[PDB]
């Protein structure tokens, strides 16, 4: 599942509720140390409620088991990300994933 | 058919090309060479911390570097460009190596788990403190005192290294050695030794950026010299017998 | 012992500087007992004590003295830099003096004048350099403008040492003269160890110390004068990589023919080390040979599965990882992936195999010398063996080992394509 890692969490406790835009500035992230995604050179953090499938569960199991202003070491598994399928040119298939999450916001 | 064979010939990507720009870093050391050649052994056990003040990305990408585990130079030279392993041009990049940086060693981008409680990395006012171990590598380090497990072992120290520390941009740190400039919050455990016994005479000891080729040079381009080490015949000090 | 150098315990302190010797320290240490030493030898002469030094011409020993070629930094300006007419002029400061030499190099660890690709000169001699010995102008030291020069038009390569028009034996003006102009020639500037130079192109007319003197009135140019930009220098590298198909080895050729089968060997002294690095990863129990002549020891070789990182080619042999988990007690775990073939071989005997699946067994001809290794997280291999012989055939190259390349399947018959160097 959602392996949470902690990188630099905060006050810990403030958890996502349902419809709750989490202000993620991730820097998504394959295994080898491939980089595959990241908001950061984009300078948008990414923003997603809780519930409505926009993003893979990794996010938003990820995103439960997370509080405000957390820097996590994220790591999905193929079961809830593209899997054997894979976002194809990009993603292969079977492919684990790795996100340097950072949940600042909740609105 | 160009819709048709461009969506046939994009989802193969064994064709599809990758490219990442990485930042430009620095190594840094400090004057003392280690030179223990077995024999004549004057230390084998050091011990030196490095105090920090910023490790934050101002204007910049958030994935910055600071490392202090000692790479192995028969592996690594300081260059300011090159190898397969995602480049960046400081400590821990070689596979025959490892690098602290607060949570885990990253031994040629293989995460490497070093065992700490409170996991965190090199972040303001967190001091770095530095033992060495090379009969049976187990090299000892701890962040802000704390027991950092899980030692290297394996590290190719046949021979010797080198005492190494790296910084990106966005960077503002201080070693602490000894005497004024070594205000030892966490003193030399026992079997160790503030890594300034060496301040050998002639000069003041102070960093020296890994054997630099050219620095920012301003009236014209200094073609400085090879120098390979401070002797070009080997690396070792002199025990007369 | 461990007077106060027990690196453990330190029972009792007060260690000294003394303890590097007086080598480290200076005759400080030593004003109390060498005063009385050499009363003592005084009156040891006074017994008539007749000892001459060793290391002195008159008693003829010292031969412990040669050079030390390394490192031999050709410092360059860019190809794109390059310049085929009209004068040019570019200084050359120089700090030190010693195993150092500019004038312009040519586009083609071999020095200035070993070759038909360069014109040079130095100050430790005041010779020529141009593919052997030559008497020229004089030497230098530190502080002295080199001045380089070309006319590339009627070919008058020219050094005005601080305004000092240098001359030949003869008393001529060009040092280097009737070349072909070809591709080009770039400024250049060899150091040895320990020398050190400082080049302006033409970024300054001032900081050009001795320019108005000889480059202005003649015509002849700065080599960076129009450059409203950082111009580009570099040097003849020290690692060594994977560029080129070289084709023009002392002698080592390359072909491919059916089991595989290619061509190959020398016959000069390959004392020293080679280097071997494939093109293309070819792919289509899993027994493939790469084979090589040198066997049953001509010279001993050194068979290793082995990455990219090096930094030598020398006969340091035997001089090649570990996780090792903590749980906050020291004591090491999980200690499974370690150090991430014998010196034994070949054709005499034939064939040094790969085999694949994760499972590794690359033995020579098929007898067990206990492989330990099967570790492989990811490795992009190409088969780099190097090692000596006494150089008989030298070398050598040979579903199959065509199978852990690429994402087909193990297959044995690779096909034909038409890339395979």
């Amino acid at each position: 599942g959602v392996e949470i890692e902690t990188i630099s969490p905060g006050d810990g406790r403030t958890f996502p509720k349902k419809g709750q835009t989490c202000v993620v500035h991730y820097t998504g992230m394959l295994q080898n140390g491939k980089k595959f995604d990241s908001s950061r050179d984009r300078n948008k953090p990414f923003k997603f409620r809780i519930g409505k499938q926009e993003v893979i569960k990794g996010f938003e199991e990820g995103a439960a088991q997370m509080s405000l202003g957390q820097r996590a070491k994220l790591t999905c598994t193929p079961d809830v990300a593209y899997g054997a399928t894979g976002h194809p040119g990009v993603i292969p298939p079977n492919a684990t994933l790795i996100f340097d999450v950072e949940l600042l916001n909740l609105e | 058919n160009q819709h048709l064979i461009c969506d046939n010939l994009l989802p193969g990507r064994d064709l599809l090309l990758q490219t990442r720009l990485v930042n430009h870093v620095s190594s840094m050391r400090p004057n003392i060479f280690l030179g223990v050649s077995e024999g004549s052994a004057q230390y084998k056990k050091w011990y030196y911390e490095l105090m920090v003040d910023h490790t934050e990305p101002f204007v910049t990408a958030e994935a910055t570097h600071l490392r202090v585990g000692w790479a192995s130079t028969e592996g690594y030279s300081p260059y300011p460009g090159g190898g397969e392993e995602w480049g960046g041009n400081g400590v821990g990049d070689d596979l025959f190596s490892y690098g602290f940086d607060g949570l885990h060693l990253w031994s040629g981008c293989i995460a490497r788990t070093v065992s700490s409680p409170n996991q965190h990395l090199l972040r303001t006012d967190d001091v770095i403190s530095c033992c060495l171990d090379l009969s049976a590598p187990s090299i000892s380090f701890r962040i802000n005192g704390q027991p950092v497990q899980g030692m290297f072992e394996n590290f190719n120290i046949d021979g010797l290294f080198f005492p190494v520390v790296s910084f990106s941009a966005g960077i503002k740190v201080r070693f602490l050695l000894g005497g004024r400039h070594g205000e030892f919050k966490f003193l030399p455990p026992p079997g160790y030794a503030a890594c300034y016994e060496a301040v050998l005479p002639k000069e003041k000891l102070k960093v020296e950026h890994s054997r630099e080729y050219k620095q920012e040079r301003t009236y014209t381009r200094d073609l400085l010299g090879p120098t390979v080490s401070l002797t070009q015949a080997a690396f070792t000090p002199v025990p007369v017998d | 012992q461990g007077w106060t150098y027990g690196i453990q315990q330190d029972v009792k302190n007060r260690r000294n500087p003394r303890l590097v010797p007086y080598t480290l320290l200076d005759d400080r240490t030593k004003k109390s007992n060498k005063d009385s030493l050499r009363e003592a030898v005084r009156t040891l002469l006074g017994y008539g004590y007749h000892l001459e030094a060793p290391d002195q011409d008159h008693a003829s020993r010292a031969e412990v003295c040669s050079g030390t070629g390394e490192r031999f930094r050709i410092f360059r300006a860019e190809k794109t830099y390059a310049v085929k007419a009209g004068r040019w002029y570019f200084e050359f400061e120089a700090v030190t003096a010693g195993d150092m030499r500019v004038g312009w190099s040519r586009p083609g660890d071999l020095e200035l004048g070993s070759d038909d690709r360069a014109f040079a000169f130095d100050g430790f001699k005041a010779q020529r350099w141009h593919q052997g010995n030559e008497h020229y102008g004089r030497s230098w030291q530190a502080g002295d403008v080199v001045g380089c020069m070309v006319d590339m038009n009627e070919h008058t390569m020219m050094f005005t040492l601080n305004g000092e028009i240098l001359l030949d034996d003869s008393g001529s003006e060009l040092a280097f003269k009737d070349f072909d102009v070809g591709d080009g020639f770039i400024p250049v500037c060899s150091l040895g160890v320990a020398q050190v130079g400082r080049m302006n192109f033409g970024k300054d007319v001032s900081t050009l110390k001795y320019f108005t003197i000889c480059g202005l009135q003649e015509g002849y140019e700065p080599f960076a004068v129009n450059t409203n930009r950082d111009i580009t220098m570099w040097l003849s590298k020290r690692l060594p990589q994977f560029l080129q198909v070289p084709s023009n080895h002392e002698h080592i050729e390359v072909t491919r023919i059916d089991v595989t089968q290619k061509s190959f060997g020398s016959q000069n002294n390959n004392t020293d080390i080679m280097f071997y690095r494939l093109s293309m990863p070819i792919e289509c129990t899993y027994y493939y040979s790469v084979r090589i002549f040198p066997g049953q020891e001509p010279a001993n070789v050194w068979v290793g599965w082995i990455t990219s990182d090096f930094h030598q080619y020398d006969t340091g042999f035997d001089l090649d990882v570990t996780v090792t988990l903590g749980d906050e007690k020291g004591k090491v775990h999980e200690s499974i992936k370690r150090s991430n073939p014998g010196q034994g071989r070949n054709n005499s005997n034939g064939l040094e195999i790969g085999c694949v699946v994760g499972l590794l067994t690359f033995i020579a001809n098929g007898k067990e010398l206990s492989t330990y290794y099967q570790v492989e997280p990811s490795t992009k291999l190409f088969p780099a063996v190097f090692a000596q012989a006494t150089s008989p055939n030298v070398f050598q190259f040979e579903g199959l080992f065509k199978s852990e390349h690429k994402n087909p399947v193990p297959q044995c018959p690779p096909r034909l394509h038409v890339q395979f160097l």
